[PDB]
């Protein structure tokens, strides 16, 4: 068996913890967006039609 | 902003234009009116638009005769019937416009 | 966002990844096709442009879906894309 | 408040946040669409203004 921990080299973790870690990452990452928002904008004017045609 | 064509009849103005995006055409359309339009009448000017016989820009839907119910309103002076159409024209390798071509018809006051 | 804007989502169609649309990213475009009122489609657009994901809406169009034009109704087709890796 | 005022709520439509409507706040507008009597809509308004 292996004991409370195992023996001292530690043993053998060069297989366990080398075919592990992992690769962790770990991915402290890919969460939720606020996204972002565009702006609205460019108008105003003058005198023209719809003068004459109304 | 600039627009394309303007054609009136002393009761309504059928206009033809273009705007920068879903925004400036929204600013422009808000500045007028918004309406639930219902029984439309078909008339020989529509077909003259289908005929190309009255010069305009046939990206446009047709028409200019109907009956209008107000949805929203900003100018007390203008009864826009609806944003009759809107299509974002991209262009090509020879050049842009990228913007939103559109068409509106609106009866003013009085 | 379509449903809470009141629009009928008549068709959502994914795209092809743009193999020559970037050296470091394949863009997948999604063409969405929703019908309703002008206020509601402006709404749908602004909500997708306020989302927390990478749905960059670009080329927009819409028109009146009723042949005879007896009631107000606007079919709308918006193009919006996200950018996967290569 | 719409229901107790007797109004049919034909549509409630949220808005977009106003990204340039404030440095310290995003305003979300909500457009509400209710039908009934003048007394009842005055009522609905005054109740929302007393919330």
């Amino acid at each position: 068996c292996e004991e409370p921990p195992a023996p001292a080299p530690p043993p053998a973790k060069p297989k366990a913890a080398a075919a592990v870690p992992v690769k962790a990452a770990p991915t402290e990452t890919g969460a939720q967006a606020a996204p972002s928002y565009s702006y609205v904008y460019n108008p105003v004017g003058k005198r023209d039609p719809f003068r004459s045609p109304i | 902003v600039w627009v394309k064509t303007f054609s009136e009849n002393n009761n309504a103005v059928s206009i033809d234009g273009s705007a920068v995006s879903h925004d400036e055409v929204a600013e422009f359309m808000r500045g007028l009116n918004g309406v639930v339009w219902t029984p439309k009448g078909m008339g020989r000017l529509v077909d003259r638009r289908r005929d190309s016989k009255t010069a305009r820009v046939e990206m446009l839907t047709s028409d200019a005769t109907i009956e209008e119910f107000p949805e929203a309103q900003v100018s007390p002076f203008f009864k826009n019937i609806d944003l009759q159409t809107a299509k974002q024209v991209g262009g090509a390798q020879v050049g842009v416009p990228i913007l939103v071509e559109f068409k509106i018809t609106m009866t003013s006051n009085y | 966002i379509g449903k809470k804007s009141g629009l009928e989502l008549s068709s959502v169609t994914p795209g092809k990844e743009s193999v020559g649309g970037g050296e470091f990213f394949a863009r997948i475009p999604i063409k969405m096709t929703v019908s309703g009122n002008y206020h509601e489609i402006a709404l749908f657009l602004q909500e997708m442009a306020n989302m927390r994901r990478i749905v960059n809406v670009n080329n927009i169009k819409f028109d009146s879906a009723k042949l005879k034009n007896e009631k107000v109704v606007l079919q709308s087709e918006f193009q919006a894309t996200t950018f996967r890796f290569v």
